């Protein structure tokens, strides 16, 4: 790891400085005792968020507003790191956003197939995956038409609505699996094969869990590709997938997906000359912008029973 | 990459060409080391002493400097508290500088006769390999102190839990550089000037 | 004078204490730096375990002292004013290759053990005697190269 | 025929999407706008370009 | 005499011009990295 | 002379050095891969003090195959020796080092990938060490040749 | 002399060493490659042991193919041997070496794949061993030409 | 002498060894890439295993293409052979080896596709087998210029 | 003499060997690449089984382009060759080989794409082989200069 | 003879071979990437094969250029030719060889670009030929100096 | 004669070869790289065809700088020419060659740069062509030094 | 003779060759890289075109440095020249060329970035030109080396 | 000529003069190119720091000045009939400011690119930037000191 700090030294030093802004398990105990959104704003400014709500009023402080200012503060940091990267890392951070724009073309089709507005639907769309053709999504509702018309110029071009979603997403995750084993060096090889495999795991389990052929729409890059793909392909009931998921020692008893993700993410920061840190920060800060939102929904309406479901390993 | 396996075929063919035709004693590295000027070896050991020392010193500096500038975007006090990690990367270049000053004093003009004698070839080989010893040991200690002082920068983001242990292995890389210094001062310890 | 002691013979003696020092401190650096990567991902904040988590770096500094003793012991046989044969120039070159690549092997092996192993005998203090016994076999590759060096020093 | 103005950085992608969606054989005309104006969403003076397309089909026009 | 074509002066001029070509080609590789990755 | 030149101990020194460099590159490859593999998923059930050290101590048996031949060719070295002595102890250094390089190459790959599956069932210990001594006899085959070449570096050498 | 020069045992020593070195590197790629596959299987391995060790025991035979020729070349290795002898016993060691290396490349990549289907279907063993015999007679074709080069290495030498 | 030097059996020795080694490097890659596709497909059709050794058999017969010339160049090596008959003996060995190695690669790459495809149509077996024969007569083209070249060797 | 030395056959032997080796390598790439796409072609339409045989046999004439040259170079080899007929012997066949290597690269890379889309159009019986007849005469251009060199090889040597 | 040596027709024969090999490596790369862009686009146009063989046909012409210079370098060889004749022949063969290789790289790169667009619009390949003609002309600058070199070789070489 | 040796026309023969090899290889990277960019954008606008083939013309002006050198250096090659006038011939060939290679590397990249963005803005054409003049002149700088070196082949070559 | 061998104009012929090869390779990298950063931009603001041609005219100037030395290290060539002069002509052409190339890389990489970042702010040009000046001086350092080095050629030379 | 002063002896000197300026100018180029791409990405939105953030390319240019001084100093000691003693001290001064000024110019490039992207998100890093930057600069000055010291022993 003597060549990493050439192009990725300032990059990793600032990403490792962003994971100290991940507010810890003591930083939620004092943050779950507010009962008003103003008070939460008052003591969220002491963190490394650092008074990001200094421009909004206090009378009109919506629950969503905190969800989108904290995510805008996430996403400006992401494309702050992204436009400072070399050709082995600018691609890797683009391949992070390629799985986001699949969830954006999956939502633009299922929003434009029904009677809905472009502007209102566009607001919900995730802004890291955003190509210039994505605001259209209205030339045709046919799946075949979209590829030639609108997806031909995208970087989704080498890759019914959920059927073409998993058809894009499996070929994406296969192409993202054999990229991180080709051009990314040794301390992030074992990371971007295991962490990525986990993402293939909890998507392939959600295939059979949402289906209750299926062998072509399931990604095969993880630990369930050789053995559990055939057992999970012919599972028609919940007990068939419950018996098929017992073969893996790391997934037995789970059928708890994000808790296993965050525990697999806290070991990703244990390496310190790897580029798996920026994925661990992205999924950790995207975790703690839905932890803050889960707390602020229990504060906006008084739901004091189910607050302690936030999950922080860092 | 193909040119490595093309200049290896030439060395095999030219070796077996000299060997099979009875003239394999023409490829003699001894007469090469004995007709070659000692000022070549002595000053390609001085200039590659301070050369590879600076190359490792700078290799350490942009590893831990570009780490603690990135780590200093949120915690700016690290760059004036973890500047001890860029001291020992740069004392590597000091150790290649001291060797250069000491070595230079053994670098005098020799006469026409007494030029390819025993002591002149000795001090040519001695300043050559000692300048490589302290130049490449300081290249490795500069890289080592850089990659372990860069883990001192992203661990001084955490307050005080690890820096007292990290420093111990920071100065363990300095000791290796010093031990490399006192080997090149004993390799050329008995080497005389050019007489 | 001697056919057996040509004037280029200290080239292979200084190439020996060069290869005995640069390679040994290369392996020492790999072991210390690579296990210090594994130390930098831990939190103890307690006494008597700081001095326990520093085993791979005080075991890697012995590899540089293994190279130190050999390089200071075959540069004490080198002097411009006495008989120095080609034979012990070849033996000192082989001493430098033996210690240099054995301490390079020990440093690579204790760096690849000590980067994950320090994270195993910390916050799980029940397999400490297995990880250290791995590091003893992982260190003594260089002590093997030092023993065959010290035979070759007193043999030539 | 339909015509209007866009934000002058979408000409490369409005030509790109209109080239692929009717036939690959359609008419097009582009013209620039001098002294660009500001807006409300961008809050900055952005350039504009006038575009003209042409088609004979009824469902294509929609 | 070392040899008549590969004399020791041609060799010492060709080693200090192969070492300077080695530290030229690696430095051009480092500069080339910027072009390849930016 | 012609049979015993001055550069004749070059091949002997190279052979002696060669056994340690190659043998210890392979013993470090065996130790480095086995240790990481043994401790990747076995953080649970803390009753595994002496669970899998048998690839590590057997790459140390590899490295003492290099040390035995290295001391024994160091006894045969001498200022006035033949090219034949230097040649066949270069071959007796190359065979041990290269063969035990391959032996520790085999030990490393087997150990690194075969210790992960053990964590679920401790019945792998019967069949692991059976296929893990076939890799070690590759080094003992290297030492047999070296120790039998070394038995001819003095028989009628002039 | 001129038929039996002083560098004549260099080819023989490299040749004798090469058989052990090259054959072991094949037997180590056969052992390590096949070994990971056997270790990975655990639910049927203790039920169906002594039928997944046939790649690593066939690969091991290649090593003793290089041992039985490297001992056989080391008997004819001498100080004043002819250069023809050193030439065709470097040719013996290179033939058995790089063909045992080819036969270890075959068994290593053939054998690991076979275990994978052996865990899914127990009627793959007869289709695996038949391929893994053609991958091992390939090493024996190098042996029955190395021992035939060695049968005339001291026939009518001068 | 001049026409028959002492270093002439190096060429013949290289040729005898290269022919066996190069050809069985190609027969290794032929049984490698085919057999890795054979045992991965017989879990669905265990009755059609005996019609999937035909990529392996062809590779095994180019390995005896390499042996039947390497046993026949060994028959006329000699202490004192001419330099012509050392030159063509590597000529013959190289011709059967590097051509045979290519033949092996062709069988292996073509064979792997055929065995995997064979699970869908039993009529594909006659088409795939025919292409393979063409890619194995390349090995016999190397054997014709191995045997014919070898035959002249000892005319002068 | 100096015009007809003792090392003259080696160039000629390389020429004879090169024609067989380089052309076969080109042909093997022209056969393996062209028929690697059979599975896709026959899993949908098995009627196009008799179209993949054309780029295979067009490389088969590429292989006997080098087999004719190498058996005509072999008839002009001799112990007491001139040095001049060694260089033409090397040139004849160096060219047929490396140009049949380019013609087998071209045939095996356009017969892949010509059969990867042939299932969607039955009217490509001429347009594929019209590209093949230009890519296959690239080796015939090598042959008709390997036979003009071989006509000049022993014409006026002395 | 010191002015016309014995090794003089080496690079006259290598100079003859080089033109064919380099020229056909470019006439292969020119028909390779141009031929894979036609048959991958004729699945939607049955008349796609017509008029898309201009890139392949022009690439073929470059091979003719290397043949017309290889049959003129071949008819100027001889056992006693000048060393200046050999150098000129090497220069001429490399002149049309490494420039027809560049004129085949240029056609192979403009030969797949104009195959994905000509199917979308047929009224565009009147400029495609013009851009491509320059590449063909570029090859013609290889023989228009090679031809001069061949004529020069014949005259007053003593 | 040591001023005019026999190996002296070697440097002139590869001075006239390499004056078009690197020139038409830079003009091939000039025409292929610019060509892919122009062809891709020509399907969107058919009428802007003759206005966009100026990087292909300015690639051919490089390729005729290489020929106007390669003819002028061809007119001073002789069997009894001086070593100095093979050296400045070599110098001239590499000067027009590797600078026309840089000047074709420049207008290939700015060729498909300027020809792709002209379809969205028809005003970026006077700025394109001044960059192409700037890039083209470098080749002519190499043609100036290649014409001043070739003037010096006559001045007292002895 | 001894000081003036026949192989001595080899190092001057590749000194005047490499003096314009490695400067045209750096001037080509400074022209092409800047040019592709020209045409990558100036599709939304095409009226700003004669104030980002500074890296392209700057890169061309580097080529001139090579042409000045290679027309001036060519007027000292000769059949019978001393080997010292050929070593100077080699050292001059390598010092202007390999530093010209460095200058070209410097204003190649710096140039595209300035031109593309000037679309979002027109006041970047004030320090952009200064950065290009500093990058340009390296080429002139290689020229002012190879002119002092070329002045030593045929100055108290003996053949 | 004689045994002390052969004809290939000013090759080392000429190569050294060339090496001193080509290797420092390659390192100063890499320093300028990475700092200039850090500046021309930094001051797109923060244009008032345009004179503080330019000190990496000034400081990388000082490496070029150091290289220039060595080339001029040893070209003053060149000559046709020079000893081979002074040939290798001009080559030692050449590649001792050479391969040290390229590594020092590289480290100014990486530290200066990290600094000018870091001293704009937080301006308190500007004092920490240059003190690291000076260290990566005087490694080229340490190369220069050896060259001056080693050129002081010519004749």
């Amino acid at each position: 790891g003597v060549y990493f700090n050439i192009d990725n030294g300032f990059i990793e030093g600032v990403v490792r400085g962003y994971r100290n802004g991940l507010l810890s398990n003591n930083q939620y105990i004092n943050l779950t005792q507010c009962d008003t959104l103003e008070d939460l704003k008052l003591q969220l400014s002491s963190t490394d968020y650092g008074n990001f709500l200094s421009s909004v009023s206090s009378e009109s402080l919506t629950t969503s507003l905190i969800q989108e200012y904290a995510s805008s503060k996430l996403y400006h940091e992401f494309n702050y790191i992204r436009d400072q990267s070399s050709g082995s890392t600018r691609k890797f951070m683009d391949y992070i956003t390629y799985g986001y724009m699949i969830d954006n073309v999956a939502l633009m089709i299922t929003g434009t197939i029904h009677d809905r507005d472009k502007g209102e639907i566009l607001q919900r769309c995730h802004p890291l995956g955003w190509f210039d053709t994505l605001p259209t999504l209205s030339v045709a509702t046919d799946l075949e038409s979209l590829y030639e018309t609108v997806l031909v110029d995208t970087p989704l071009a080498p890759y019914n609505i959920e059927i073409i979603r998993n058809k894009l997403y499996k070929a994406y995750l296969e192409d993202f699996y054999n990229f991180v084993t080709e051009e990314i060096p040794e301390p992030a090889k074992e990371c971007m094969q295991t962490l990525l495999g986990f993402e293939a795991d909890r998507r392939s389990i959600n295939i059979a869990l949402n289906s209750l052929l299926k062998s072509d729409l399931l990604p095969n890059i993880g630990k369930l590709y050789p053995l559990a793909t055939f057992h999970l392909a012919q599972a028609q009931d919940f007990e068939g997938v419950r018996a098929a998921l017992a073969n893996v020692y790391e997934y037995r008893g789970f059928l708890h997906f994000y808790q296993l993700e965050m525990e697999l993410c806290r070991d990703a920061f244990t390496q310190q000359f790897a580029i798996s840190t920026v994925w661990a920060w992205m999924k950790s800060k995207e975790q703690e912008v839905r932890n803050i939102t889960w707390i602020a929904e229990c504060i906006a309406q008084n739901q004091r029973e189910r607050i302690n479901n936030y999950i922080s390993v860092y | 990459h193909f040119l490595y396996y093309l200049v290896l075929i030439v060395v095999i063919v030219y070796g077996l060409y000299k060997l099979f035709t009875g003239h394999g004693s023409d490829i003699n590295f001894g007469k090469f080391l004995l007709r070659t000027s000692p000022y070549m070896w002595a000053n390609l050991g001085i200039a590659l002493c301070v050369g590879l020392s600076v190359v490792g010193a700078a290799w350490g500096i942009f590893i831990t400097g570009s780490s603690m500038i990135g780590a200093g975007v949120r915690a700016p006090r690290i760059t004036t508290k973890n500047l001890i990690s860029i001291i020992f990367c740069e004392v590597v270049a000091i150790y290649g500088l001291i060797i250069a000053i000491v070595f230079s004093s053994k670098l005098t003009v020799a006469t026409a006769e007494n030029m390819y004698s025993k002591s002149n070839l000795y001090t040519g080989y001695s300043l050559f390999w000692a300048g490589i010893t302290v130049g490449a040991s300081n290249l490795i200690c500069g890289i080592a102190v850089g990659i372990t002082g860069a883990t001192a920068a992203i661990s001084d983001a955490a307050d005080s839990a690890l820096f007292v242990k990290i420093l111990v292995i920071e100065i363990f890389g300095s000791i290796l550089g010093l031990l490399g210094l006192i080997v090149g001062l004993l390799m050329a310890g008995k080497a005389s000037e050019f007489q | 004078s001697n056919i057996y002691a040509p004037l280029y013979a200290p080239f292979f003696g200084f190439a020996g204490c060069a290869a005995a020092m640069v390679l040994s401190c290369l392996g020492a650096a790999i072991g210390t730096a690579k296990s210090g990567i594994g130390i930098a991902g831990i939190g103890t904040f307690k006494p008597e375990l700081i001095m326990k988590s520093l085993i791979p770096v005080v075991m890697s500094g012995i590899l540089a002292i293994y190279g130190l003793v050999v390089a200071v012991l075959i540069a004490g046989n080198l002097s411009p004013t006495e008989d120095y044969t080609l034979f012990n120039g070849f033996m000192h070159l082989s001493c430098g290759l033996c210690v240099g690549f054995a301490c390079l092997s020990s440093g690579y092996a204790i760096g690849m053990v000590g980067d994950v192993g320090v994270r195993k005998y910390m916050h799980q203090p029940r397999l400490f005697v297995g990880i250290v016994l791995i590091l003893i076999f992982s260190e003594v590759l260089g002590l093997y190269g030092m023993i065959v060096a010290l035979i070759l020093n007193t043999r030539g | 025929y339909v015509t209007g103005v866009i934000a002058r950085d979408k000409v490369a992608t409005l030509e790109q999407i209109l080239w692929r969606v009717l036939r690959g054989n359609l008419f097009f005309k582009t013209v620039e706008i001098e002294q660009p104006v500001y807006d409300v969403k961008t809050r900055e003076y952005k350039h504009k370009n006038a575009f003209i397309v042409f088609s004979h089909g009824d469902l294509i026009i929609k | 005499i070392l040899s008549s074509i590969w004399t020791e002066g041609l060799l010492m001029c060709l080693i200090v011009s192969a070492l300077l070509l080695f530290i030229l080609i690696v430095a051009l590789s480092w500069i080339s990295n910027l072009d390849i990755t930016y | 002379t012609e049979l015993c030149p001055v550069y004749a101990p070059f091949f002997g020194a190279i052979g002696c050095a060669s056994a340690i460099i190659f043998t210890s590159l392979g013993a470090a490859y065996g130790t480095a891969k086995s240790g990481v593999g043994i401790c990747a998923t076995c953080v649970l059930r803390p009753d595994l003090l002496f669970k899998n050290i048998v690839p590590v101590i057997m790459a140390g048996i590899i490295a003492i195959y290099g040390l035995v031949v290295s001391v024994l060719v160091c006894y045969s070295l001498g200022q006035k020796q033949a090219l034949y002595t230097g040649f066949i102890q270069l071959g007796a250094g190359l065979s041990v080092g290269l063969s035990g390089l391959a032996a520790g190459f085999a030990i490393g790959i087997v150990g690194d990938a075969g210790v992960r599956g053990s964590s679920q069932q401790p019945r792998l210990f019967v069949g692991m060490i059976l296929i893990l001594i076939f890799a070690e006899v590759l080094g003992l085959y290297g030492l047999i040749v070296a120790l039998l070449l070394n038995s001819r570096a003095t028989q009628d050498v002039v």
